[PDB]
């Protein structure tokens, strides 16, 4: 009824004069790198990318301010098969760099540190098992996801908005640009494009790719059609977002990652989580997806920990409750994975134990 | 004049608890303070303190003089920020010469050690494949290659201390630009200083570089219409 | 009556992985049977690890390794950059049951 | 003889004029705790210090820069049997602190950080 | 033929420490003899830990509290700031001979 308004993530839209008064609130750019090959950029020109190298996945391309690296690496017999290994966060130039690798390990400046780390404005803190977080207060924050396997998630704060380069994009709300090299053209394809952008010149240039690996196998052809194909489901869980992001660009990453990855399960789950995660980013909550699929993800969880659907905020740590915690002043979008249930902490030594079995801690001292 | 460090070595011992404790912790004091005055004080421990050597971690030994850096294996792979440093030298327990302690912290000679590249793990006496080149990871130090004609002159990252942009990190058509990124020095033949390479074993000028416009390549002074304009390539750029 | 009597094994490196594509270490029950290795048909758990490398644990490696108790261990050239594997081996536990 | 010189750590001098002509090379002070109650000043003004609290140890007191603090803990029955038991180095204003404790472990901004770390130059 | 027999014993809390400046917690084997404990002549090691939280080892505790293997767990309350000593109980590895 005119009169009212409703506002989305990103614009509320107010019902009046007949039409739809919109106006924007400011809205933190998104690029993503999912399943090792496809990216997601700030403008949203969803594009494949095939290489092995280190690629400058994001960079303010006016100074060297922070530039998010992202190293592909070919992960089969088929120069299709990619996995992403690292991300790399450059940052004052090259005086620091924060290295995510995709068994979880955290290199900063080379050297191996455990989570989390509070430093120079820097927060490293995983919230869950699946994910770790990399605050930064230059602007940009990484969403690094482990399991199932490597995926890079990237929040920009509006301000740089048409003011970067890389792979992501320059940022400034046109998909017809994203393709601008530093030699002032549009480039025509992915691979070309990304081929301008490599770390190390002596990298093979990325190739462009057009033999669907689901053509090879029939079963693999069943098992990754029967699977994906919960995705454009009407009834399925998904179904919540489909009234908002259009599932067809997932449902064709669900298809060439399973039906070209050895662990077709595992590049299943990463694209459902994908589509999970940048549904949640544009704020829904979807939840029990995993019926009878990627359960095997539930049981892995460590000893003492559980699932969770909806982790949107920091991890409750005996520390933390006793004496606050820099940690918990970030705000990322709820991502899902194993943490300790609430009413429950995370001693120093990990083990999860209910508040009165842990201590608080003066001066750095246990006190029981 | 160790007055004053008697004075406290008597007022400790007298007064400590775990008396010993004290008792070494002044003689140590003492020790450290002529180190930083210039003095090497060693086999001070007769019969005295030794429960300070026998409690050594396990593959770990006492030494007299830590003058420097803990050897590590991740450092004699990609170098150490830590390791220039310049402090008066300490005692206490650390990895024997010519050991190195891997990450899970116990301490093996350099054969048993992986190189590290890029962060990852590279089991000693193995040769790999990466980019196009062929590397191998001996004794701990990580040793590629993939002594020239043309211009471009033969780099080794033996001499250099470790983490030199390498004939990886060559200056190139388009890797001047954005500028390139490596934590493992590669030795190869690399242009000499003034100029880059074609990237197919030639020295040019680095303004002449061949643009590169959707896979194709370009020489300076070619013209391309791109839509319903035309560019042409100049300086690296259209 | 009868206690459970358990212990470990010893190491079992039956193979050295190739270079190349194809190449790697595949360290199978069904292989150490046919090598002659002692494989007992009931077990509870196993233990992998690099032969090369006897102190880093198989996470810190962060090679593409798939170890389970009823198959062995595999580790596949292809899968991971560089395309290589190291030379791993594998101990398993075995339990009989002697009268007290 | 005449013509030699010898030089200390902290100065160097040369015998000549029938004396010694010495000058002073360039020294980094160095205070110390020692016994958990001795403190050996920049001046070398060895003192005996029996406190129960934590003190500013040495600090660039033009500004904040950096506040090296030590805590000073009684260890015993008698008021005079003392332990060092931190040293917190404030930095920045107090933006930034690295803690070193008693047992080893250090925190960096009251998280425990594991060695060696390197970030802000430190 | 004879063979080893190792196995731990349960955990042994004989005291809750009191709060003052000669209070504290001493685990000891004698004392635990006479309170009625059953501990073992001979061993090889022994284990401590803090009741309350058995969880963090003892030294990341940071208290002043010496364990020996052939004489038990002491805290006395001076030695530590604060002027407490926290819960702490021990187990002990009792090891004999079986006949083959
Ligand atoms: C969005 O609209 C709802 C419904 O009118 C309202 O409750 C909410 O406060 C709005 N969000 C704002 C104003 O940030
Ligand atoms: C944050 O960044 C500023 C600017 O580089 C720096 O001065 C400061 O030390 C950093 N940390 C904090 C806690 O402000
Ligand atoms: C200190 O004196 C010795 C003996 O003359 C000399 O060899 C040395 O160079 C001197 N150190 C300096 C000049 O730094
Ligand atoms: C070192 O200190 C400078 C001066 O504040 C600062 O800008 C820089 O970020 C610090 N770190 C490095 C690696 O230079
Ligand atoms: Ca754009
Ligand atoms: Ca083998
Ligand atoms: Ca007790």
């Amino acid at each position: 009824s005119p009169g009212t308004s409703f506002n989305t993530t990103c614009s509320s839209c107010t019902c009046s004069g007949g039409l739809w008064q919109c106006q924007d609130l400011p809205c933190p750019g998104t690029c993503s790198v999912q399943g090792g090959a496809h990216i997601s950029t700030y403008d949203e020109k969803l594009y494949d990318l095939h290489g092995d190298c280190s690629y400058v996945l994001s960079k303010k391309c006016a100074d060297s301010s922070f530039t998010v690296l992202a190293e592909l690496r070919k992960c089969g017999l088929t120069d299709n098969e990619n996995c992403l290994k690292a991300v790399t966060l450059s940052l004052d130039g090259g005086d620091t760099a924060i290295r995510v690798q995709a068994d979880g390990g955290v290199f900063l400046n080379s050297i191996y540190t455990q989570l989390p780390l509070s430093a120079a404005n820097i927060t490293l803190f995983t919230p869950s098992s699946f994910f770790i977080v990399v605050q930064t207060g230059l602007g940009l924050q990484l969403l690094v996801q482990l399991v199932p396997l490597m995926q890079v998630f990237v929040r920009l704060d509006p301000a740089h908005q048409g003011q970067m380069c890389g792979l992501c994009g320059n940022f400034n709300q046109n998909q017809a640009d994203d393709f601008t090299a530093l030699s002032g053209v549009v480039e025509a394809t992915g691979a070309a494009f990304a081929n301008t952008w490599k770390a190390q010149a002596a990298c093979a240039n990325a190739r462009n790719s057009f033999e669907d690996p689901c053509s090879l196998s029939v079963e693999n052809e069943n098992y990754a059609r029967h699977w994906c194909s919960r995705l454009t489901d009407p009834n399925s869980a998904f179904s919540r977002c489909h009234s908002i992001i259009n599932p067809k660009p997932f449902h064709s990453n669900c298809m060439f990652d399973t039906c070209n990855c050895e662990r077709s399960e595992d590049c299943l789950c990463a694209a459902l989580s994908s589509y999970v995660h940048a549904c949640a980013a544009k704020g829904v909550q979807l939840s029990d997806w995993r019926d009878g699929v990627c359960t095997k993800y539930m049981q892995n969880c460590p000893k003492s920990q559980r699932y969770a659907y909806v982790v949107d905020a920091c991890q409750p740590t005996c520390r933390g409750l006793s004496e606050a915690d820099v940690t918990c002043s970030v705000s990322f979008v709820p991502v899902d994975g194993c943490t300790c249930p609430a009413g429950t902490f995370l001693n120093d030594a990990g083990a999860c134990v209910p508040a009165q079995e842990c201590p608080c801690y003066a001066h750095g001292t246990v006190l029981a | 004049n160790p007055k004053p460090f008697h004075s406290n070595c008597m007022f400790d011992t007298c007064n400590c608890e775990r008396s010993e404790d004290c008792l070494c912790a002044a003689l140590s004091s003492y020790v450290h303070a002529c180190a930083a005055k210039g003095v090497q004080l060693s086999d001070w421990r007769d019969g005295v303190c030794t429960k300070y050597m026998q409690n050594c971690p396990k593959s770990q030994r006492y030494a007299y003089v830590v003058d420097a850096c803990q050897p590590t294996c991740r450092g004699l792979s990609e170098a150490d920020v830590t390791c220039s440093v310049s402090f008066v030298p300490v005692d206490g327990c650390t990895c024997p010469a010519g050991t190195f302690l891997n990450d899970a912290g116990a301490c093996v000679p350099a054969q048993e050690c992986p190189c590290y590249a890029h962060g990852t793990v590279l089991a000693p006496g193995e040769v790999v494949h990466d980019e196009g080149a062929v590397c191998s990871c001996t004794g701990g130090k990580l040793s590629c290659l993939g002594g020239c004609a043309a211009p471009m002159v033969y780099l080794d990252c033996s001499n250099s201390s470790a983490g030199t942009p390498g004939a990886e990190c060559l200056r190139s058509c388009h890797t001047l630009d954005v500028g390139c990124f490596s934590t493992h020095c590669v030795s190869g033949c690399v242009c000499p200083p003034g100029l880059v390479s074609d990237g197919s074993g030639g020295c040019i000028a680095e303004e002449d570089c061949p643009c590169v416009h959707n896979e194709a390549t370009y020489k300076p002074g070619e013209t391309i219409r791109v839509d319903c304009n035309t560019c042409t390539c100049r300086n690296r750029r259209w | 009556c009868v206690r459970e009597v358990c212990r470990w094994s010893s190491w079992y490196n039956g193979h050295r992985p190739e270079p190349g594509l194809g190449g790697g270490d595949f360290e199978t029950f069904e292989n150490l049977r046919q090598r002659g290795y002692q494989v007992c048909p009931v077990l509870a758990d196993i233990e992998c690890r690099a032969a090369q490398l006897p102190d880093m644990p198989l996470e810190e490696l962060g090679q593409q390794v798939d170890c389970d108790r009823m198959r062995g261990l595999m580790c596949a050239n292809s899968q991971q950059s560089p395309p290589l594997c190291h030379d791993y081996e594998l101990r398993v536990l075995c339990c009989e049951y002697v009268p007290c």
